[PDB]
This record gives C-alpha cells, structure tokens and sequence, in this order.
RNA sequence: UGGAGAGUUUGAUCCUGGCUCAGGACGAACGCUGGCGGCGUGCUUAACACAUGCAAGUCGAACGGAAAGGUCUCUUCGGAGAUACUCGAGUGGCGAACGGGUGAGUAACACGUGGGUGAUCUGCCCUGCACUUCGGGAUAAGCCUGGGAAACUGGGUCUAAUACCGGAUAGGACCACGGGAUGCAUGUCUUGUGGUGGAAAGCGCUUUAGCGGUGUGGGAUGAGCCCGCGGCCUAUCAGCUUGUUGGUGGGGUGACGGCCUACCAAGGCGACGACGGGUAGCCGGCCUGAGAGGGUGUCCGGCCACACUGGGACUGAGAUACGGCCCAGACUCCUACGGGAGGCAGCAGUGGGGAAUAUUGCACAAUGGGCGCAAGCCUGAUGCAGCGACGCCGCGUGGGGGAUGACGGCCUUCGGGUUGUAAACCUCUUUCACCAUCGACGAAGGUCCGGGUUCUCUCGGAUUGACGGUAGGUGGAGAAGAAGCACCGGCCAACUACGUGCCAGCAGCCGCGGUAAUACGUAGGGUGCGAGCGUUGUCCGGAAUUACUGGGCGUAAAGAGCUCGUAGGUGGUUUGUCGCGUUGUUCGUGAAAUCUCACGGCUUAACUGUGAGCGUGCGGGCGAUACGGGCAGACUAGAGU
C-alpha cells in the first residue's frame, strides 16, 4: 500500500493466516477422528482419545485461535455425543 | 478506557471547557457520560470546579482523566485525597 | 448607520415638536413638500406609521433595533408599550439627556460615540446601552475645561430633571436610583399604535 | 400573554366561491449600491473525473546490528577502532474499527421514544486473589548471489527477542451425581465429590531510578441483538409467503434465532393495507403559524448507511476495515507487452454542471486523540487565520447655533411656494478610518536547572503563543476619508410638471397609456429603508380555500336510484367485580446543545455561561372507579315474536 506500517502489518497478517492455519488444519482433523472413533463405537479408543482431543482444544482456547465460548460448545457437543455411546 | 477530559465548548475568542466523564474513543463536542465539572481560565485566578463527589467516585472505578486534568484535580486536591497524599486538601483561590 | 439630516422637516412630517424648542418649528406645521399643505387622508395604518416614526426619531433608534426592542418588550412579562418605553429611555443618550448634560439629541449620542464616557469607569462607545439599577452615569476625568462640558454647569437649571437619577455638584456624575417606569417618562407620543402596529 | 384584512363575478345587492395582494424565512441566486468590526456561515446541481501536497503513526527500558553526529584511539592525511552515548535500515507490540466526509442507497427495529438480554461480547482503565516454573527449533534483518524493465522475486549461509513451539502445576472448560439459596420455563449463583483439561517474560538502574507478564472475581465503558409505540404517497398495486410458518436432532454464532442443515406437519402475513410501484437518509431541531397544524432536516449535536461500481474473507477485543487485503466490472497511467499501479463523498485545490458558494495558509499555543517509564514524535482532528454583505448584530460617515428664511433647481393662479437650518458662515469634539508608540488574557501551562523528608510542594530564578506587534491603552492632526437602494392610482406610507400618444412601454392583482397620464421616460419633491435597498425562486401565513381545534352537501360543489347486509364504528336501564382506556401521585428516563425566565461577561449587541422551566411522551410502584371498556348477571322501556 502506501503506509510504512502497512506493508509490514500484512506481512505479520500472512504468518498469522499461515500458523492458524496449522492449529484449525490440526483441530478439524482430530474432531473428525474423533467421530470416526464414536460412530464405530468402539467406546475405548474413543474412551482414551478425549485426553488427547480435549488437550488440544484447549490448548486452541488458550492460544486464542478460536474463542472459549465456541471451544465449550464443541467440547460439550462431544462429551454429551459420547454420553449416549 | 473511560477518561475525564477536557472538553471545548467556548467561542473563538473565549476557550470556555466543561469536565465530564467520557470513553476515549470519542470526539470532544460528543456525548458525555456524565458533567461533573467546569474549567474557564480567563479570570485572574481562574474559574474552576469539580463536583467533588462524583470525582472520586470516578477516579475509583478506574476514570484516568487526561494530562491537563491531572493538573486541576491536584489542584482541587481530589488526587491527594484520592492517593493518600498529606497535601489531601484542596489549593485553589 | 444615523440618519444625518434635517430635524425640523421629519418634526413637521410626524406634526409633532419632538425636540424640545425649535424656531423653525411653530412657523410652518404642516410636513414639508411641494404638496406640504393638501389634506392628508386619514388613515389608521397612516397614523400608526407616523406615530412608529415618532417614536424612532424622537431617540435616534433604527428600525432593526427598533424591532429587536419591541419583541423582547413584547416578551418581558405584563404589558409591552411601559417597558418598550423603559427601555428606549434606559438608553444612555436618553440617560444624558434627562440628566441635562446636553442640549439636543445628536450631540448627547455623541458626547458617548466619540469615548466621553465611562459607566463603571469602563470605557463605552456604543450609544445602545442601556443603564442599570444603581449605576453611576460619569464621565472621563480628562474631559474637565471643555467648552461644551464647563457650559453644562449653568444649563442645568431651565430644564427639570426626572426623579429617577440623581445629578450632584462638583463631580458630574449621576446616580441612576432606579429604571424609570411610566409618568417621569416625558410624552410627546401616544404609544398604543406601536403595540398594534406589529401585529399586522 | 394570544388570532387584523384588501381587490376582483353585478346596473346595483347579498351569499357561495376561487384567484391576487399586503407579512415572515432561506446554505439562497440575479440588479443596483457599498465603510468597517464582531459572530456565525458557504456545492442545495454531477455519490461526476481528479493533476499536486499533507491527512497514522509510535517504542533503543524487546533484540540482532553500526548507516549519520560526537566521542577513547591509532593513523592514511583522509582509513581503520561497537567496546562506547547516539542511531539509519530491520524484527515485535499497540494503534490503524477513534478521528474526518458524503447522503448514493435504504420505507427498514434504518431513525425517535421506552423496555428485554435467565440469550450476549467488551482490548487498553480501576479493584480482590495466586504465579513468573523448565526447555527446544526455526526465521527476519544481515551477507554472498540469480532472474526480471521495473513492479518485485528465486537460491545458500547466519542470528536473536515480551516472535514460535514443547512441557510441569493452576477451578471459574466439561461431564455426572449431589447439596444450599432464590423463578420467570427453558433456567441463575455459591459450593462438594469424582474423572478430565487448558496461562506467562522478561527488559534498566547515579545503588529505596523502574517498566512488565500471566490465570481469574467484580465494576466502568463501548457494543451486539430483540421488542411495544411513532414517523411519506399510492388499490389506476388483492393475494403474498416453501426455508416461507413451527417442531425435533444436529451444525453454526460472542449470543437467542430457519442463522444453516436432515426429517416431519402444513402453517405464517393481509383490507388495522400483505405483496407491489413511486419518493426519501432519520432525528433533537430549523422556517412559518395564535395554536393545532403546514413546509423542511442546512450550521451544531445524536443515530444510520456508504466510500469508483459489485461480490468476499483475514487479522485483531473491536471491521460499510474512506487513505487495508482477495476477485469481477468500468475508467486513467507505465511497460522491455510478459506484466503492474490508482481510487479526494479527509484537508485543500483542479476540471465539468449550474444562477450560484471560498485559501493547493500557519500552529500543534490550547483541548481531544495515537504511541513511548519519560522527555518527546504524529494529529488537514482541533485551534485559528484568508476570501464571498452569504446572513445576524453593532457603530460611523458630524454637532450647536445660523435668515436677508441667500444663489441654483422645480412649479406657478406670476403676488410667490418648495427644497430649507437644509445651505454659506461661525463655533465645538474626533467614534470609526491615518501616523506613531507600548502591548496582551487565553499558560495556578510545558520543560530545564535552586531548594524539596521520598509521592508533594513551592520561597524563587532562565526559557516557551499560530493567532500577532493582533485585540486593546495613549499621543499628534484637522469635519476633515466615508450613501446608496427601492417606491409614490388602491392594497400601500408616500405628487406635481414636462417628453411620449394603444406607440414606447408598466404591472402582483383590476387595469394605465388612442392629445391635457397622480399608473410609460425624464425632472423636481416626497416616503420607506439604509450598507443595504429591490427582482426571482422556494415555504408557511393570510386560506375557517382539507375545517381535530375549525367548513359544508334542497336551489351555490356536494345525499349513492333504492334496499339488504359483511368488516368496522356506535349503542337503552340497573347490580357486583377487574382496573385496559381514563385519571391522581411518586420514582426513573426523556443527553448536550436549541426555545422561555433570571442574572454574569465579552465596550452594548449579536454570542456565551450559570441556576430554573421545556423535554407534552414512555416504563415501574402505590391510589380511584364517576364515565368509557372486559367479565358475571338482572330489567323491559329499544328491538323482535
Ligand atoms: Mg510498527
Ligand atoms: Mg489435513
Ligand atoms: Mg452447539
Ligand atoms: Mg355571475
Ligand atoms: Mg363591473
Ligand atoms: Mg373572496
Ligand atoms: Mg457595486
Ligand atoms: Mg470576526
Ligand atoms: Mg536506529
Ligand atoms: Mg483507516
Ligand atoms: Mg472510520
Ligand atoms: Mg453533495
Ligand atoms: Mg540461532
Ligand atoms: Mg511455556
Ligand atoms: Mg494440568
Ligand atoms: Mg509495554
Ligand atoms: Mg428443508
Ligand atoms: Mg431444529
Ligand atoms: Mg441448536
Ligand atoms: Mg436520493
Ligand atoms: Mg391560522
Ligand atoms: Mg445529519
Ligand atoms: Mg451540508
Ligand atoms: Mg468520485
Ligand atoms: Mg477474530
Ligand atoms: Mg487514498
Ligand atoms: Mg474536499
Ligand atoms: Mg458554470
Ligand atoms: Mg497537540
Ligand atoms: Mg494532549
Ligand atoms: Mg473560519
Ligand atoms: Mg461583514
Ligand atoms: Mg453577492
Ligand atoms: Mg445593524
Ligand atoms: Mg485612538
Ligand atoms: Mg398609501
Ligand atoms: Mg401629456
Ligand atoms: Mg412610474
Ligand atoms: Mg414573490
Ligand atoms: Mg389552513
Ligand atoms: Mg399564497
Ligand atoms: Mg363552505
Ligand atoms: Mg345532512
Ligand atoms: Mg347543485
Ligand atoms: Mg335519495
Ligand atoms: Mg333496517
Ligand atoms: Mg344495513
Ligand atoms: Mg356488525
Ligand atoms: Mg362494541
Ligand atoms: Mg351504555
Ligand atoms: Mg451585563
Ligand atoms: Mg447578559
Ligand atoms: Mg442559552
Ligand atoms: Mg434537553
Ligand atoms: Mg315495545
């Protein structure tokens, strides 16, 4: 653009973009595993994997990649989802 | 965050300011939250006051007032009072 | 802006000796003119407007100030025609010349145009002022051994002096004991007709 | 505490009834004229295209480094020496969503007013409590190079941090089971048990210089959403709606929600105007009016929408993201033809349209804002300043005398009148302009050096104002430099003469001028104003000529040809209750500014400030039930059998 600041402010937006992309990338593929886990049913793999996917969800909360509203639906979405396995 | 500052609404010749409680992002001649003093410096001493009251209770929850209110509240002792400094009382004249 | 004129002419015009003695006034009463003597029609609107003229050029007050007086006089509480009154005589030219300090009307708004006076010992130029309760009508103390101000010493006694301000010895200054009402009020004008006139 | 009428239909009249006029206002324009000051105000048309400049930056107390200044040096006599204050380029944080403009679009919870959020978010600000514990690996920048016209970009080493990643502990995540409090149902808070989980950091020091960070509870503020009421034209727009109406399970959101999705049912809106067409930013306000109303939404202020046109995401607490990004489209420019750049409705300013609206200025002096421990830097916000009588207010362009009532002019009944104390003349004083000079308040302010018990405070010293040598005071000179505009038959205040003779022409209206014009041109006089006066246009008033206040329908315009009947409106007598309308009181709100009253100050004024009304309305509580309304009844008088 034209502002000193700005050029360098999209530089820092693109890491931004880039290692978000990496953490949601990580979290979509662990929620879908997840599910793979609970709709067979297996109810131990599914039963030892919340230590791993609830981990690195709240790491997300805490890395403020998302927001800790949204990270309490999602993680109340699947406990009561494993509730019912 | 929420400041007391001042806020112009005098002529060309005549800088007339009146002290509120306002957010800072905020133009001067907008919306106050709340009028709790008034600032004319073309007496000979001046012409100042501040409500007294509600000034504490604002400097408590947590109203910064800016650089040149700072000033007139040591002035008006609210800060001393308001710190626990030994000058607690006010100065003016 | 001042009209800068002839007195006489507008004084036959209004039919009526607004300033107080005049020679050239008393030989030809009828308003001036080519057709100075044709029987004028008698008209309500006629009489009001000479009569509003009369009250202008009796203190020298121009028709927008003239206006601006009689709607807050309109506005101030009670009557409206007492209080316009009050006002145009609160003048300060007026003011001098109840007070005597001057012979005609031109010259008393002048001896204030041209900073012969100060009210709180505050510098005034403006002849609009109008004086307060209590004030004190004086002058420059530099003004002493002027002709005109030393013959105001011995002309303080053919004309009478109203009883709401006070004129002293030595130092000329007046005390103004109150905002004259109604009766001191000399009245060379009926002044119902301005009270109508601004409601057409 | 506030309301005016006149002309015009007839031979004459009285009604009805239009038309016209007398008033006020503008972001105004045009004609003539023109001194200044104060204070306001200035693209209303093309949300048309923009040359040129600035308008968003900040931190060396976060780090690797030494591009410049000065230093400790050597020493070429013009190079080396980061160690070193100081600091170019560089990494990170915050800001950039505030701030300013325009009103295109939008008839909408967009706006005004009041509420709900037990359905929510909120960086930096304040407060209460614990923690700062171990580590790792990259990378910029730099350096060596490659390609391309550039715009820019590929390759290889090398280095950090409050950048990134991995950890340990940590309740305000979750689940389940329970307590204890409250309701307004989904529900709310405080806890316990158990099982899961997630945070951080360091930077400086004259040796009591100091800046940080993280987990959370509560405030404050900003915001989001939802809803009752209100606010244009039109039926020569009557059928609109399928994710539409609802539910369930999900998804998604900060959050409820068809916000989205799978399934199921077939519902929702509308004659109280759906759907549609046209127009339009809305408002406190402003103009007008006696008010009710009517017009309007310009300065200011609040809200919304937009940013060349159209569509979309990102970061971040926070996005119509005007001076951010992605794409498409239209327009201007460079290219070496492969490719790229741009968005003034920011401050100016240019071109173009129009009847028409301005300086490519100064200062950050003050305030608001951004950043830094701070000094300090940025701020076309802001303070100002220039131009436009564009508007409001104020003040001058002399005053007192002055008859033989002078010359000249005009008329004339030829004796005179009129201009007219108006002039000549005398006499007096300089507001404004002229010259000279001093010279500001706006700054109990902003930094440095004396003293301060440290936070603080001044004894008291230097220096700092765009406005500006400006406003203002004083001295010098002499009426000396300073008035024009409109109109004169009635409305409407203001008249004679000469020139013209249905011609020129005037005019708002009805009318004038065809040989004697108070109505055309000129002169004189006069009137109303006056740095203003007139013409236009627009709006209100008069217009009780859309009538709620406040009108009418036999013959003036106006009773449907008649009846029945739908919605609606309206409804006899009486009893009891509810208290919705109504009504009383209080609380809260109804921002500020505006308007009104009283004071205060700018020399008065315009303008400003303060206190009191206004804020008519709305929400909660406590009263009432006379009238209206709902309900439960009763009566026979209306109605019907
Ligand atoms: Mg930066
Ligand atoms: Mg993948
Ligand atoms: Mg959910
Ligand atoms: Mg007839
Ligand atoms: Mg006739
Ligand atoms: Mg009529
Ligand atoms: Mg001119
Ligand atoms: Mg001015
Ligand atoms: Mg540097
Ligand atoms: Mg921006
Ligand atoms: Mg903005
Ligand atoms: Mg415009
Ligand atoms: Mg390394
Ligand atoms: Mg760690
Ligand atoms: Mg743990
Ligand atoms: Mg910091
Ligand atoms: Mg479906
Ligand atoms: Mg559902
Ligand atoms: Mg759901
Ligand atoms: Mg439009
Ligand atoms: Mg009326
Ligand atoms: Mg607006
Ligand atoms: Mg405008
Ligand atoms: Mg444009
Ligand atoms: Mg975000
Ligand atoms: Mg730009
Ligand atoms: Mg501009
Ligand atoms: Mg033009
Ligand atoms: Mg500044
Ligand atoms: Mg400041
Ligand atoms: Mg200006
Ligand atoms: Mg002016
Ligand atoms: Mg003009
Ligand atoms: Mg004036
Ligand atoms: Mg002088
Ligand atoms: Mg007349
Ligand atoms: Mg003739
Ligand atoms: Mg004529
Ligand atoms: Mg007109
Ligand atoms: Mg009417
Ligand atoms: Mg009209
Ligand atoms: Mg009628
Ligand atoms: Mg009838
Ligand atoms: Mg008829
Ligand atoms: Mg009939
Ligand atoms: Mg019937
Ligand atoms: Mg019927
Ligand atoms: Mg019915
Ligand atoms: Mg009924
Ligand atoms: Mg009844
Ligand atoms: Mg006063
Ligand atoms: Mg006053
Ligand atoms: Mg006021
Ligand atoms: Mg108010
Ligand atoms: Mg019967």
């Amino acid at each position: 653009a034209n502002i000193k600041s700005q050029q360098k402010r999209n530089r820092t937006n693109e890491r931004a973009r880039l290692r978000n992309k990496a953490v949601k990338s990580s979290l979509r593929t662990a929620v879908r595993a997840f599910r793979e886990a609970a709709h067979a049913g297996d109810k131990a793999k599914a039963a030892e994997l919340l230590a791993s996917t609830n981990r690195k969800l709240d790491k997300a909360a805490s890395k403020g990649v998302i927001h800790k509203n949204q990270a309490a639906n999602k993680k109340s979405a699947l406990a009561q989802a494993l509730n019912k396995l | 965050a929420v400041k007391i500052k001042l806020t112009r609404l005098g002529k060309i010749r005549n800088p007339q300011y009146r002290v509120a409680v306002a957010d800072a992002r905020t133009r001067r001649d907008g919306r106050a939250i709340e009028v709790i003093g008034r600032y004319h410096p073309k007496e000979e001493p001046s012409l100042i006051e501040i409500n007294s009251e509600r000034a504490q209770y604002w400097l408590s929850v947590g109203a910064q007032p800016t650089e040149p209110v700072l000033k007139l509240l040591k002035i008006t002792g609210d800060w001393q009072k308001f710190k626990g400094l030994p000058g607690a009382q006010g100065r003016l004249k | 802006a001042r009209y800068t004129g002839p007195v006489t002419r507008k004084s036959r015009r209004l039919r009526t000796d607004l300033v107080g003695g005049d020679q050239a006034f008393e030989k030809r009463p009828y308003p001036p003119g080519q057709h100075g003597r044709a029987r004028i029609k008698e008209s309500e609107y006629l009489l009001q407007l000479q009569e509003k003229q009369k009250a202008r050029f009796t203190y020298g007050v121009m028709e927008k100030q003239f206006r601006r007086y009689y709607e807050e006089a309109v506005r101030q509480p009670g009557k409206t025609g007492e209080e316009l009154l009050k006002i145009l005589e609160s003048r300060l030219d007026n003011v001098i010349y109840r007070a005597g300090l001057a012979r005609t009307r031109r010259m008393a708004r002048q001896l204030v145009s041209h900073g012969h006076f100060n009210v709180n010992g505050v510098h005034v130029n403006v002849p609009s002022y109008r004086v307060s309760q209590y004030d004190i009508v004086d002058v420059r103390d530099k003004s002493l051994n002027t002709v005109p101000f030393q013959i105001a010493r011995e002309t303080a006694g053919e004309r009478p002096i109203p009883s709401w301000l006070q004129v002293v010895g030595e130092r000329q200054r007046v005390l103004i004991h109150q905002l004259p009402e109604r009766a001191q009020i000399d009245v060379p004008l009926t002044e119902q007709l301005i009270v109508e006139y601004y409601s057409k």
